[PDB]
RNA sequence: AAAGACCAGGC
DNA sequence: GTAAGCTAGTATTGACGATACTTGAG
DNA sequence: CTCAAGTATCGTAGCCTGGTCATTAC
């Protein structure tokens, strides 16, 4: 269910047909929860528009503000440090509790002890252009970690940023 | 009462429904049978047998009520798992006791492949049945049925009539309740009225087999 | 001979058994004939005209695209007056071929009476016919004979017409009949529809206006001559309406009364002849006034709005974050909800369109404009679903997250909006979670009806009423039952004659309402299908499922006469079966050192005295277990050879953590066999076999009654699974459930239902109480009381869905199922066992 | 735990491999099944309450203790003395070597080819091992929930490049 | 380019019972003066060898 | 020719 | 000759009926 | 020395009509 053909009917059935997402399944119909709207759709995927034939659900369709991310080709965990990030020591002798754990693409590669300061400034950072942007950041507290994203393949949206949102007064309405 | 509970032996009670049970389906049956020695309490039973009663001192039951030569008698049985030579040796002692033309075997826990075969050969026609199917009576449920059998001149004077060969009739197997609540052989035919709202008016005929 | 696919559309104006077939079929499509004496000239008329297309003499197809002689073919054009047949391609129109009459127009689709619709379940929203065209002669006496509309104009499923007034005449009637009177210039253009005459006004003369007739003079006009008939709200004498009763609710039923009258008495077509007049009077009665909806009537008030939020928030809410935590069986949700919806369907019945655009009674239609005016109700929920119960979790959080403006302000399953005003972006999704729910149920749902379709028309199939009247099977010859229907014999004839495929017959009738059901999945209309499936698909072999061990349990009447005692007897029973272990009551596991090692299984207080428990009844019930288990199965058990117990109320071992500090119980045990140099193998035996099957050990109630919970039944079906006892209607039951370890073989659960019910058997009616399932029913009763209870079921289930399926085919299929001797299913399991254990040819012509 | 490699898989089992034995820990790397215990002291760790540290049971919960007290004692019922040195790598070279296409390496080089690519050292590798150990006992006492494969945030989505180079490896 | 269609003036009435079923009704005099007309290209192809 | 694979319309 | 480099070697979405095997014990 | 049974697999699980393509050379 790989490669399909490109439809001109109208320009809308082109359109469409670049947008689309799917699950591939083993036999079809005989599936979980597939085939139904999942709560972590909301603002990447359409819960109104799927088809209804053996496809129903299977087949998702993108959002309007909805974005693809792609691989970081430069080196993230150097910079990591700057925000209050130690080293992970060599004598497995010592305990570490209290701290959070820190983990690059699943890799451990520290601990940090404040964590409602380590998140805080990372997203100030990457709201200033010396951080990527497709860079994702997760504050874990049940778990006591510290979850950070850099692959290809997470879906991404736009937001407005509220406490950085006063700053279009002084600004010019130019579009 | 209303939340009442016995506090008696249970197996007791379990031999009384099951003895009332075999005299009811010898009494309904057609045989003559004495009458409250069906109809008797609980209580007056736990007087005259016990609590923890024993088996060998059973109803041996009676003979025909129109007809004199056709008698039968009931066996109890212990509780663990049987084997084919007591029931060879019992009916030894059946076959040597006065005359009969069967008899039920009320069981316990099992009954043994090697047995049915081994209790084929004897000289009359003798029923096995289980003292936990015994209990609640299956013909004073609401929902049961008359079940009139038809003697042989009207089977012949049924069979006159559509011309057919009785196996091409709607068959009762013979391993059902009221057959065997019966007693009923192969070839017989009987006969069913429905009541019921949808069934009403209507009328069955089976030949078991 | 030829067949030809085309879009339909509608025509009102035309005969019932008309059909429109354009130019493009009609001149490419021939009929064959034969020409001889009677047709020369006619036939010589055509061929002059070019309308014969092709022509045979003898063999050689000599092509005409001469002049005729006696004894050859002609093949001419499609033309006015020819037969046809159409069918919509049969995926569930298993009955739907009828015979129509040709004329040609220039369009491009097939055009057919409105009224046709129905017979045939078509719409005009893309749907496709099948025309086939009979060539040979004795085809077309078939076809004209037993598939014309007048001939199959009384159905063969239930007992009803094929053909009813349906959207726009019915609609006509209902604004006919709430003005009754008409001037004289309508009045006498209605007349020119009529068959009959218009009569005299019946009103001739008032004061204010002129003439003026009424609607039953209308109505009357066509009607055949000299009729005089009764039914329930009618009188029809001398051909006139003499009498008509008022309604809304009565008046589809007596209309059709007034068919049956007339096809009870009056002719050869002359029910068609009504509806070919009364037709295309309504349409333009109606035409003159237009009909409308308009956003008034979608517009609840804001007083009602506001009753039906306050209703909501005040009952449904509280109630449904209690008895959704509970099982399936509290469905006071659905009853709630739709008291809720009865006060708001009659609000909305106040505005005068909506309320003729519907049917009132029905209820499928009426909870559809609910959901539009008012709320839309339960969209979520776990019981039944395909999807699972994460995604009901998932969403109560996700409930939480997005409703930060005051969370729990009712619940997440609850639709408490309307679609005229619109939903939330999270009420679209729970919408449409329940949406795509119904969507794939309905379409990867369609294949439990397509192979009960194919197992049942597989057993089904060569079963015919015979020459001599008894219904049997052709392939064996053996009688299935004596007479198909009750008043049947030789002098009266009746709906069913000999020759009648009465198998195939009751195999549609039971396959229309499985596919009708799925097709609508909803609640009610997937509850019937499932209580269809359990009579339909029963299973001879032993597969000692769930319904299997299954078990109701009815009760006595009136303690002495006193109030409140009743249920008394209910939980004395239910105390008496319920089943509690020492690991409900065992918290932890502490093993001391003081032979040398001694295990305290530690309790809880204060569930001992909420059930009643001590403690040497703990130790009694330890007991006796053990040593039948050491007893029973002799071989590697032999760890309880001198292993000891006690028994205390306090112990105050009191190990490292969660202390209780006093009167914590504990059921001491030991070992003595074991005389072990070693602790560490004493550790294993003591902790890893013996503490073991002293967990599992029962203590109160009996050790193979799985649960025996408490159902108040009371259905409103009056006594679901009896037939004949009282009027009563409120009692309780308990309903049974065995342990799978017990049952063995079929008929196990009522043995041991009864058996452990022994010492408190002198409370509960013996004579009512049965199991659940139909061949434990079998096994219980018999077959004859199995048959009863198989039509008694079948019959609800089918009722349900459909209204008025005729008894003959339940009673055919219940007679078929129960024929070799023992309760069969139409699957592989019963087809395979009496495979094992196992019109034409009819009469014959000839001269005299 | 997955990668790209499928020399980089590594499982760790919570079951009874057999009465009513005790539920322990098995390691399956490199299609051998090895005790945790044997691997944490191949890893380099010295004694088992810095092991148990290593873990970070947060306390309580006797079912944990009763695992990891099952886990030792069926370790030192597989090797004689691993906990003495090489004892513990010399059983992980004899276990990895038998089995179906051996790995062309020694044990060494194994492990800091195919055991946990991105970490450093072996300390590091035993702390993860310890880290995985731990998310396992969270989730069996219900603490931490199953991943479903439902919830997005378990997703990657792959376009034009993912499938090309896919494509494109092969031929 | 995101809508293909017209803007057709609706009412909702009867129309002698030509409408039922979902069926529609039109103006003869809005079809004449080009609502809803279309035009339709279609392509046949074939090769040789060279 | 025959099967795969896709899409659409129904049931 | 393709067997589908060797390819894994269990190490990732299906899930039931339906038929066929290696136990203990009368 | 055989039933049952606890796995051990097999195999079908929606179905039917339309229109379409693109079909390993060795
Ligand atoms: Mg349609
Ligand atoms: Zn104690």
């Amino acid at each position: 269910g790989v490669v399909a053909n490109l439809g001109r009917a109208n320009p809308l059935q082109s359109l469409i047909d670049l947008r689309r997402t799917r699950q591939q399944v083993l036999y079809t119909g005989r599936v979980g929860d597939a085939r139904y709207p999942h709560p972590s759709h909301w603002g990447r995927l359409c819960f109104l528009s799927t088809p209804d034939g053996e496809n129903c659900g299977l087949v998702k369709n993108l959002s309007l503000l909805g974005l693809v991310s792609t691989q970081i080709m430069e080196p993230v965990v150097e910079e990591l440090f700057d925000s209050g990030m130690e080293e992970l020591m060599d004598d497995t002798s010592t305990p570490l509790s209290g701290k959070h754990k820190v983990l690059l693409n699943g890799d451990w590669v520290g601990v940090c002890s404040d964590s409602d300061y380590f998140v805080a400034d990372l997203k100030s950072r990457r709201r200033q252009s010396e951080l990527p942007r497709q860079m994702e950041i997760k504050l874990d507290k049940d778990d006591k970690e510290v979850r950070i994203f850099t692959d290809a393949g997470r879906l991404l949206r736009p937001l407005l940023v509220v406490e950085n949102l006063h700053k279009l007064k002084q600004s010019k309405p130019s579009k | 009462l209303s939340k009442y509970v016995d506090p008696s032996s249970e197996e007791s009670h379990r031999y009384y429904l099951a003895r009332r049970n075999a005299l009811e389906m010898l009494r309904d049956r057609g045989y003559e049978v004495s009458l409250e020695d069906i109809n008797l309490s609980l209580q007056d039973f736990r007087t005259v047998y016990g609590e923890r009663p024993d088996v060998d001192r059973l109803r041996i039951s009676a003979h025909h009520r129109s007809d004199s030569s056709n008698k039968v008698k009931v066996v109890f049985f212990g509780t663990g798992k049987v084997k084919v030579n007591t029931i060879r040796s019992v009916a030894a002692e059946i076959l040597s006791q006065e005359t009969i033309t069967g008899l039920i075997l009320v069981l316990q826990n099992q009954v043994t492949d090697k047995a049915l075969k081994a209790i084929e050969l004897f000289t009359f026609k003798v029923e096995i049945f289980q003292i936990t199917d015994l209990l609640v009576n299956l013909t004073k449920h609401v929902l049961s049925l008359r079940h009139r059998v038809l003697t042989d001149g009207e089977k012949k004077a049924l069979l006159k009539q559509f011309n057919i060969e009785e196996k091409q009739l709607p068959r009762i197997s013979k391993k059902d309740a009221v057959v065997r609540y019966y007693g009923l052989e192969k070839g017989q035919i009987v006969k069913v009225s429905y009541r019921g709202e949808l069934t009403e008016s209507y009328v069955a005929y089976r030949c078991v087999w | 001979g030829f067949s030809s696919r085309s879009v339909i559309t509608g025509d009102a104006f035309r005969n019932v058994n008309e059909v429109g077939i354009p130019m493009e079929i009609a001149h490419r499509i021939t009929f064959e004939e034969r020409v001889s004496v009677h047709n020369i000239g006619y036939l010589q008329e055509l061929v002059d005209n070019k309308m014969c297309l092709s022509y045979t003499q003898g063999s050689t197809t000599y092509s005409l695209r001469t002049v005729l002689k006696p004894g050859q073919i002609v093949h001419r054009r499609v033309m006015d007056g020819d037969v046809v047949f159409i069918n919509r391609p049969p995926t569930t129109h298993k009955h739907s071929l009828q015979a129509l009459r040709v004329y040609v127009h220039e369009d491009n689709t097939v055009k057919i009476n409105p009224l046709m619709c129905g017979p045939l379940s078509a719409d005009f929203d893309g749907d496709c016919v099948h025309l086939f065209y009979p060539q040979s002669l004795t085809a077309k006496a078939e076809v004209l004979e037993l598939f014309s509309v007048d001939k199959q104009l009384r159905s063969s499923h239930t007992g009803q017409l094929i053909l009813q007034l349906g959207l726009d005449s019915l609609l006509s009637l209902r604004v006919m009949m709430e003005q009754v009177f008409l001037d004289k210039a309508s009045a006498q253009q209605l007349a020119m529809y009529g068959s009959r005459s218009l009569p005299s006004p019946a009103v001739v003369k008032s004061s204010k206006s002129g003439p003026a007739w009424t609607f039953f003079q209308i109505l009357q006009l066509a009607f055949p001559e000299r009729l005089s008939c009764r039914g329930d709200g009618f009188i029809v004498g001398g051909s006139d309406l003499l009498s008509f009763d008022f309604g809304v609710d009565a008046l589809a039923s007596i209309i059709n009364g007034i068919v049956t009258g007339i096809m009870v008495e009056k002719g050869p077509k002359e029910a068609l002849a009504f509806f070919d007049s009364l037709q295309p009077l309504l349409m333009e009665h109606l035409d003159p006034q237009g009909f409308s909806l308009s956003l008034e009537d979608l517009s609840m008030s804001r007083e009602d709005m506001g009753v039906i939020h306050n209703l909501i928030v005040r009952e449904i809410s509280p109630m449904v974050s209690r008895l959704r935590l509970s099982y399936e069986d509290e469905l006071q949700l659905e009853n709630s909800i739709q008291k809720v919806k009865e006060v708001a369907a009659n609000f909305m019945l106040k505005s005068y369109s909506m309320r003729n655009l519907i049917d009132i009674k029905s209820n499928s239609a009426i909870n559809k404009l609910v959901q539009q005016i008012g709320f839309l109700g339960l969209q979520l929920s776990d019981k039944k679903k395909l999807y699972t119960k994460t995604l009901v979790e998932d969403m109560a959080q996700f409930y939480k997250k997005k409703y930060v403006s005051t969370s729990s302000s009712g619940d997440f399953g609850i639709v408490k909006g309307c679609f005229f005003h619109g939903l939330d972006p999270y009420e679209e999704m729970a919408h449409s979670v329940a949406a795509r729910e119904v969507i794939v149920r309905s379409s990867r749902g369609l294949a439990e009806p397509g192979t009960l379709f194919k197992n049942l028309m597989a057993v089904l199939r060569d079963i015919v009423i015979t020459n001599d009247g008894t219904v049997r099977n052709t392939c064996s010859n053996s009688i299935v039952q004596f007479k198909y229907e009750l008043s049947s014999d030789n002098e009266n004839q009746g709906l069913f004659e000999a020759g009648d495929p009465v198998g195939v017959l009751a195999a549609t009738a039971m396959s229309n309402p499985a596919y009708k059901a799925v097709l609508d999945s909803s609640p009610n209309s997937n509850s019937s299908w499932e209580l269809m499936k359990e009579v339909l698909l029963c299973k001879v072999n032993f597969q000692n499922t769930t319904n299997d061990r299954r078990v109701i349990l009815y009760l006595n009447e009136c303690r002495c006469g006193k109030k409140y005692c009743q249920e008394n007897s209910a939980y004395t029973v239910r105390n008496k079966l319920k089943k509690v272990s020492l690991k409900d009551t065992a918290v932890e596991f502490l093993v001391e050192y003081r032979i040398c090692l001694h295990g305290h299984i530690h309790l809880n207080k204060t569930l001992l005295e909420g059930w009643n428990i001590s403690m040497q009844d703990i130790l009694q019930r330890c007991e006796d277990a053990i040593n039948s288990l050491v007893q029973k199965k002799k071989k590697k058990a032999e760890d309880f050879k001198k292993m000891n117990l006690s028994v205390s109320e306090c112990c105050s071992f009191r190990g490292p953590g969660s202390s209780k500090d006093s009167d914590m119980p504990c059921l001491m045990f030991s070992s003595y066999n074991a005389t072990d140099p070693d602790l560490e193998r004493t550790l294993d035996v003591l902790c890893n076999t013996i503490y073991p099957v002293l967990l599992e050990t029962v203590i109160k109630g009996d050790p193979r009654i799985a649960s025996a919970n408490i159902i108040w039944n009371s259905p409103e079906t009056t006594t679901w699974i009896r037939s004949l006892h009282a009027s009563r209607r409120g009692e309780w039951v308990l309903d049974v459930t065995v342990e799978k370890s017990d049952v063995k073989q079929s008929g196990d659960a009522w043995r041991v239902v009864i058996d452990s019910c022994l010492s408190v058997l002198h409370l509960i009616d013996t004579k009512r109480s049965i199991p659940y399932s139909i061949k434990q029913v079998q096994e219980l009763l018999g077959l004859s009381c199995a048959f009863e209870q198989a039509v008694q079921r079948l019959s609800a289930s089918v009722r349900k869905v459909s209204k008025g399926v005729l008894k003959e085919h339940i009673i055919l299929v219940a007679n078929n199922m129960t024929c070799s001797g023992d309760m069969l299913g139409f699957n592989y399991g019963g087809y395979k066992a009496l495979t094992r254990s196992l019109t034409g040819s009819q009469f014959e012509l000839l001269w005299n | 735990y997955r990668s790209e490699t499928k020399r980089n898989r590594f499982i760790v089992r919570l079951s009874e491999n057999q009465k009513r034995k005790e539920k322990v820990l098995t390691v399956y790397f490199l299609s051998t099944e090895i005790p945790v215990w044997v691997l944490f002291f191949a890893l380099g760790v010295a004694s088992d309450k810095e092991a148990v540290d290593l873990i970070a049971f947060d306390g309580g919960d006797a079912s944990i203790t009763n695992s990891v007290v099952a886990s030792i004692q069926e370790a030192d019922s597989v090797c004689e003395d691993f906990r003495h040195g090489r004892n513990a790598l010399a059983y992980v070279e004899q276990q990895i070597k038998g089995t179906k296409f051996p790995p062309g390496e020694s044990v060494d080089e194994c492990l800091s080819l195919y055991l946990f690519p991105g970490l450093k050292s072996l300390t590091q590798k035993a702390r993860f091992l310890g880290y995985m150990v731990k998310c396992l006992f969270s989730a069996y006492a219900g603490k931490r929930k199953c991943e479903n494969r439902d919830n997005f945030r378990n997703k990657r989505i792959e376009l034009a490049g993912e499938l090309l180079e896919r494509e494109l490896r092969v031929h | 380019v995101l809508f293909n269609g017209q803007n057709a003036i609706v009412a909702v009435n009867v129309h002698l019972g030509f409408n039922q079923e979902d069926s529609i009704v039109m103006n003869k005099a809005s079809l004449e003066r080009g609502m809803f007309r279309s035009e339709q290209i279609r392509s046949y192809k074939a090769d040789v060898d060279s």
